[PDB]
């Protein structure tokens, strides 16, 4: 079958060039108009299309800000990606059908164009000195670059918010209802060490 | 460029029929392309020429003559509980209107207000977190330091898979120095005839 | 008791409708298919080929059928131009009618353009054979003969000029591609092609009509009835003849050239040429120019003998064919190729037939004993050209999904101007050379031994 195998998350600083790439199988590249999107937390757009065998169209928004390439010898498309800072979403690498012009195959790579690498701090929000029956418990976890994987022990009616930017870092918060307190406590993922599991205490 | 569009970014479906709704800004001669998209996954092709299926479920028709199409799933199951989009394949610089479906559940908001901790306070700041992890709609969180703030940061969750309940986190981030203003107060409004407030001192 | 010339000229018109639909469905089927019912090439491909040879298929079971009917109250003929008429309209109009269906119109279009076929079948072929059930004398079969060719050609122009002004009327937008990157609409089209088809159907309907009431049947009761078992022995004995197989082959490639460039012409005059608001104007010239050009090549025939005439007649649309392809799309020079391909439309449908009595006299030279010969041979290159045709118009359409054709465009990439330069300019060039070499081998080398064989004629 057709498929398009797309690269991996990547982190450009600001004002870099990136370069994402879309190495196709199962049709013939230089027959087919492979296309770029651009993806923001809930926006489809365009950027351009490439004929494999000749000509590049772009978007009058994109002119500039991205060039697309392809090598016929492997079947790989090139996207590159000029000055960023608004730029971080995902890019999708539809082909469009060499007659209608929707795309049937996709892809999917993320762009996320910030600075900085720092260890997350947790801090175990509890109750103010309230309590009827069930009580609400919290874990803030703020100040990283990456995705964590916030987790109870055991325990599931907790609800986990999308993280936020606040500057330049990362703030994600985790609320647990929980009807009895015998102890609790909040345990973080970030991948890129700094573990940290912290218990919850009263007051 | 075309200006095609879906107007409810948001619909309340639960069993029964949805009829997703696109319009084009010119007669685009019956050329509509329908997407489907879950979360984490690529838009998958549904529909195209606006009535056409591509190897998807029988339930999924679509209709639509010209700057009025419509999608229409009489049997929306839990994978139909996603983000649909419409293109259009009559110009050159491709357009998509974004949707979404949602499940319809009742109401009852709840609000709780947690202060900062004193790992927080020592380290030089202060976020006071407001949760709000039952509700259904769309609600308002409000500030309180004794008057109103608008230096908070919100976010949302998805809607949940078994309470059909959405939540809200509002973080208010103030250093220590700016740490004596009084009371603080987290106030949400719903579509429940009257505000929710949960202060601390 | 002869032919009355009221008879001949209903049984004339009755011969109408085959011409109009093949026309109509030979010219502007591929327009519709790819443009107006927004269909995948691959798929108009299987469609256009999978038609054209269902008929060729249905021409011998139903003449096979039609040698088996018996005598009914209305004759042998006439039950079935009656029974297939009514469902043969409906079948035509339901070809150009553009469902609302959300997977398969390719099984819509094949179901219903097969059925016309069969049913269009079950209608020309006791039509073919209602010549010798009318009367007895050679004569008024001659005469009944000459007026169907007449109405068959005046058929042709008609449908064509009908069918293109309707749909040429009611104009559409387009799709606008990369390529073209730096009021009307399509259910108008549409409903103009549903309006050229309730036009034609009306005629097949009056044409049925007046073919039913103007026509007797005689009850011809009268020598043999030969053998239908011994037509694959008459095939292999017309096949061992030298200048019938000649003559077989030589109709056959030029046919086969010219069924190519009347499939693969409109799209070459919208997307080469640029003429998608006169694309039907150029059809009608070229049926005006081959129907005015057959007096001018029956004269040429009569006056130059019959071998220059074969010689130069096919081959006159070379040049042209090359200059439409090697010019910018000026529109007096495509129009004044339009004339001259008219011309060479003329000559390459009508000089065979004028050749064909040279070959019948030598195939009695040679074989005493013949029987259906002729009806053998018809029915040969009838099989063949719509097998062939199909063929060819399946492997056109099927190029054009493989260059990348755009349902409607307003323009096309250079690959399948390309092929469509290559469809209109190289195939039928090469197909015409084919016909050409293939003429070139004739060993009854015009008259000069066929009027021996007339003498032999004489002592036979
Ligand atoms: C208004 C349209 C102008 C003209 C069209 C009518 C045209 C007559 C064309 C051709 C007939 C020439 C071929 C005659 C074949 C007779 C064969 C024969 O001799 O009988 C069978 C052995
Ligand atoms: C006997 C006559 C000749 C018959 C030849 C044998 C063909 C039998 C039917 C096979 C048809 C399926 O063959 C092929 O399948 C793919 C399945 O994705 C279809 O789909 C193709 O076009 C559609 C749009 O039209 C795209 O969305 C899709 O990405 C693409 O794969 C094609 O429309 C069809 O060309
Ligand atoms: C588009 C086609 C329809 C156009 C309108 C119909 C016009 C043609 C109608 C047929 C005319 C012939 O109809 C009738 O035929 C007989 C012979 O059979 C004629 O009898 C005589 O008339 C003419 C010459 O004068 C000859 O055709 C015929 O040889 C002769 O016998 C009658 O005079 C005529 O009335
Ligand atoms: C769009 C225009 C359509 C063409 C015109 C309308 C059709 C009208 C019928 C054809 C024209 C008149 O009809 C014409 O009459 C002459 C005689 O007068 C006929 O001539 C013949 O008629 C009959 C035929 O067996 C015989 O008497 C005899 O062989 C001969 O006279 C022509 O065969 C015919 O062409
Ligand atoms: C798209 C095609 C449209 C088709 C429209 C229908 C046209 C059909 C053409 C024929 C029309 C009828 O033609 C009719 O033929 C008969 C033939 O006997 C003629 O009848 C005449 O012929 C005899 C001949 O002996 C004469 O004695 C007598 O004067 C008269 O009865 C009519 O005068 C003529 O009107
Ligand atoms: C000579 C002119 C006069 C002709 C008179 C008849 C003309 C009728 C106009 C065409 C109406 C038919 O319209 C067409 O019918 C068929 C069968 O009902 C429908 O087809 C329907 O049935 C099939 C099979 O169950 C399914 O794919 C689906 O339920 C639906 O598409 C088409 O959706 C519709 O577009
Ligand atoms: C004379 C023999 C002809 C042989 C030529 C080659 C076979 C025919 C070529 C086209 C076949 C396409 O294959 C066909 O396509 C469409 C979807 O793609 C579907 O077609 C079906 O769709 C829906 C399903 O409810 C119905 O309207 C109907 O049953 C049928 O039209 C079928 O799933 C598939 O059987
Ligand atoms: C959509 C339908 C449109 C309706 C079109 C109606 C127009 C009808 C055209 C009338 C044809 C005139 O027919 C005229 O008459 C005689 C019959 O005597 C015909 O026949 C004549 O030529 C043939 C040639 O082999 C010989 O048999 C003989 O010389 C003579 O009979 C001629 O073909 C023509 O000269
Ligand atoms: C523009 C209005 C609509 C068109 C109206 C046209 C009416 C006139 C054309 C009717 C058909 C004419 O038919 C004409 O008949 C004469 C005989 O009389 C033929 O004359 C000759 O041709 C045939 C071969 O075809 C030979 O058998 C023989 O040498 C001779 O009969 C003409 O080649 C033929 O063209
Ligand atoms: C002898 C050949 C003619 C006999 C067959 C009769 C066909 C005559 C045309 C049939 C269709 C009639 O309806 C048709 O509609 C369209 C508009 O809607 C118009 O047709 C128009 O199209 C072209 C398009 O460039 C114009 O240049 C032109 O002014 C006009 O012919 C006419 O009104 C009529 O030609
Ligand atoms: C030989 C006998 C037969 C001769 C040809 C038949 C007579 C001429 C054909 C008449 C019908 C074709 O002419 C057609 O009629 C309709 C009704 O007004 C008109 O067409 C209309 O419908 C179409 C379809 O929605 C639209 O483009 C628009 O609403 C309008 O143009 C045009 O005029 C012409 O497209
Ligand atoms: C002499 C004129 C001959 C006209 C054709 C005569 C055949 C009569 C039988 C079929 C009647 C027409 O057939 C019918 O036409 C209308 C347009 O008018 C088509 O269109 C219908 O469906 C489409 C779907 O979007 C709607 O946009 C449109 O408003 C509606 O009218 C139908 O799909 C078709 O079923
Ligand atoms: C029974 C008789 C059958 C007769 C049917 C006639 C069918 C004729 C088929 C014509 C197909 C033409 O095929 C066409 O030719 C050109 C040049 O060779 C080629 O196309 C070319 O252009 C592209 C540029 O984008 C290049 O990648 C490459 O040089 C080549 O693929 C392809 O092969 C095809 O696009
Ligand atoms: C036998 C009679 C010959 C008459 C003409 C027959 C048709 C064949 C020639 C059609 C003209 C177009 O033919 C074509 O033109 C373009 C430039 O315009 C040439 O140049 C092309 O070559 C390359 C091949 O990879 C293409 O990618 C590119 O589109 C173009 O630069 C081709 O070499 C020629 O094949």
């Amino acid at each position: 079958a057709s498929k398009l195998e797309l690269s991996g998350p990547a982190e450009p600083r600001g004002s870099k060039s990136a370069q994402i790439t879309c190495k196709a199988k199962g049709f013939p590249e230089a027959r087919f108009w492979v296309f770029w999107l651009f993806q923001r937390a809930a926006a489809l757009d365009w950027p351009a299309a490439n004929f494999s065998g000749g000509p590049v169209q772009f978007e009058s928004r994109f002119q500039g800000n991205a060039s697309l390439k392809g090598s016929q010898a492997q079947a790989n498309a090139e996207l590159n990606i000029g000055a960023l800072g608004s730029s971080t979403a995902t890019y999708r690498c539809g082909w469009k059908l060499a007659n209608g012009g929707f795309f049937p195959s996709w892809g999917g790579a993320n762009v996320n164009g910030a600075a900085g690498a720092k260890a997350p701090a947790v801090y175990p929000v509890e109750i103010s000195g309230a309590g009827t029956g069930s009580v609400t418990l919290g874990c803030l976890v703020k100040g990283y670059n990456a995705k964590p994987n916030l987790t109870w022990p055991g325990a599931s009616g907790a609800l986990t918010f999308p993280s936020e930017l606040n500057g330049a870092l990362w703030n994600l918060a985790s609320a647990v209802t929980g009807s009895g307190f015998p102890s609790a406590t909040c345990a973080v993922g970030f991948g890129a060490a700094t573990d940290v599991d912290k218990k919850v205490a009263a007051a | 460029a075309l200006d095609i569009n879906s107007p409810e970014a948001e619909k309340n479906a639960k069993g029964a029929r949805a009829r997703i709704t696109c319009n084009a800004g010119n007669q685009v001669g019956s050329a509509v392309a329908w997407f489907n998209q879950r979360p984490g996954d690529p838009a998958s092709l549904l529909t195209y020429w606006a009535a056409t299926e591509k190897g998807v479920a029988g339930k999924q028709s679509a209709q639509g003559a010209s700057t009025k199409f419509s999608m229409s799933s009489a049997g929306p199951e839990a994978p139909s509980l996603s983000s649909y989009w419409c293109l259009l394949f009559e110009k050159g610089a491709f357009s998509f209107g974004g949707s979404k479906l949602n499940p319809r559940e009742g109401a009852g908001p709840q609000a709780s207000i947690l202060p900062p901790s004193a790992d927080l306070n020592t380290s030089g700041g202060a976020a006071v977190v407001c949760f709000l992890p039952n509700w259904y709609g769309n609600i308002t969180v409000q500030w309180k330091t004794e008057a109103p703030q608008s230096q908070a940061n919100m976010s949302w969750p998805g809607q949940a898979g078994a309470n059909a309940a959405y939540a809200m986190a509002a973080v208010l981030a103030i250093t220590k120095g700016d740490y004596g203003p009084g009371s603080f107060t987290c106030n949400a409004s719903n579509r429940g005839t009257g505000p929710f407030a949960m202060s601390l001192n | 008791s002869r032919l009355s010339v009221c008879s001949k000229l209903c049984y004339a018109i009755g011969g109408a409708p085959y011409q109009i639909t093949g026309c109509a469905i030979g010219f502007f089927l591929q327009i519709y298919l790819l443009d107006v019912a927004l269909l995948d090439p691959f798929y108009a491909s299987i469609i256009l080929f999978v038609g054209r040879a269902w008929d060729a298929v249905t021409d011998p079971t139903v003449g096979f059928l039609v040698s088996r009917t018996p005598w009914t109250r209305f004759g042998r003929m006439m039950p079935w131009i009656v029974l297939s008429t009514p469902f043969a309209v409906l079948c035509y109009f339901l070809i150009w009618y553009v469902p609302s269906v959300d997977q398969g119109k390719v099984v819509w279009y094949l179901i219903f353009y097969c059925c016309f076929q069969t049913l269009q079948t079950c209608f020309h072929v006791p039509y073919s054979a209602l010549t010798m059930f009318i009367s007895t004398e050679q004569k008024e079969r001659d005469s009944a003969t000459a007026y169907r060719m007449t109405v068959e050609v005046l058929g042709t122009l008609i449908g064509t000029a009908i069918q293109g002004q309707i749909v040429g009327m009611a104009n559409a937008p387009c799709i606008s591609t990369e390529i073209d990157l730096q009021h009307v609409s399509l259910q108008d089209l549409r409903n103009a092609y549903m309006i050229a088809s309730g036009v034609i159907c009306a005629i097949y309907v009056v044409c049925a009509v007046v073919l039913f009431l103007g026509v007797k049947e005689q009850k011809d009761t009268c020598r043999v009835r030969t053998e239908p078992m011994s037509f694959f022995q008459g095939i292999c004995m017309v096949m061992g003849h030298g200048p019938y197989a000649k003559l077989v082959m030589g109709f056959l490639f030029t046919s086969l050239a010219f069924m190519l460039l009347e499939g693969n012409f409109a799209l070459f005059c919208i997307y080469n040429l640029g003429f998608r608001n006169d694309f039907q104007n150029v059809l009608l010239v070229i049926m005006l120019s081959a129907t005015l050009a057959i007096p001018f090549w029956q004269w040429f025939l009569t006056k130059f003998g019959k071998k220059t005439a074969v010689y130069i007649g096919t081959t006159s649309v070379v040049p042209f064919l090359i200059s439409v392809v090697l010019v910018p799309s000026s529109l007096a020079v495509t129009y004044i190729a339009s004339f001259a391909a008219g011309v060479s439309v003329a000559a390459a449908f009508l000089l065979p037939w004028s050749m064909l009595p040279d070959v019948v006299d030598d195939f009695k030279v040679q074989n005493p004993e013949s029987q259906g010969h002729e009806a053998i041979f018809y029915s040969f290159y009838v099989f063949f050209t719509k097998f062939a045709s199909g063929v060819s118009l399946g492997v056109s359409t099927l190029s054009l999904d493989f260059a990348g054709y755009v349902t409607r465009g307003c323009t096309q990439p250079g690959e399948v101007k390309l092929t469509l330069k290559i469809l209109v300019s190289a195939a039928p060039i090469v197909l015409i050379i084919i016909g050409l070499l293939i003429f070139i081998s004739y060993p009854i080398n015009e008259e000069k031994r066929q009027g021996n064989r007339k003498l032999l004629n004489e002592q036979r």
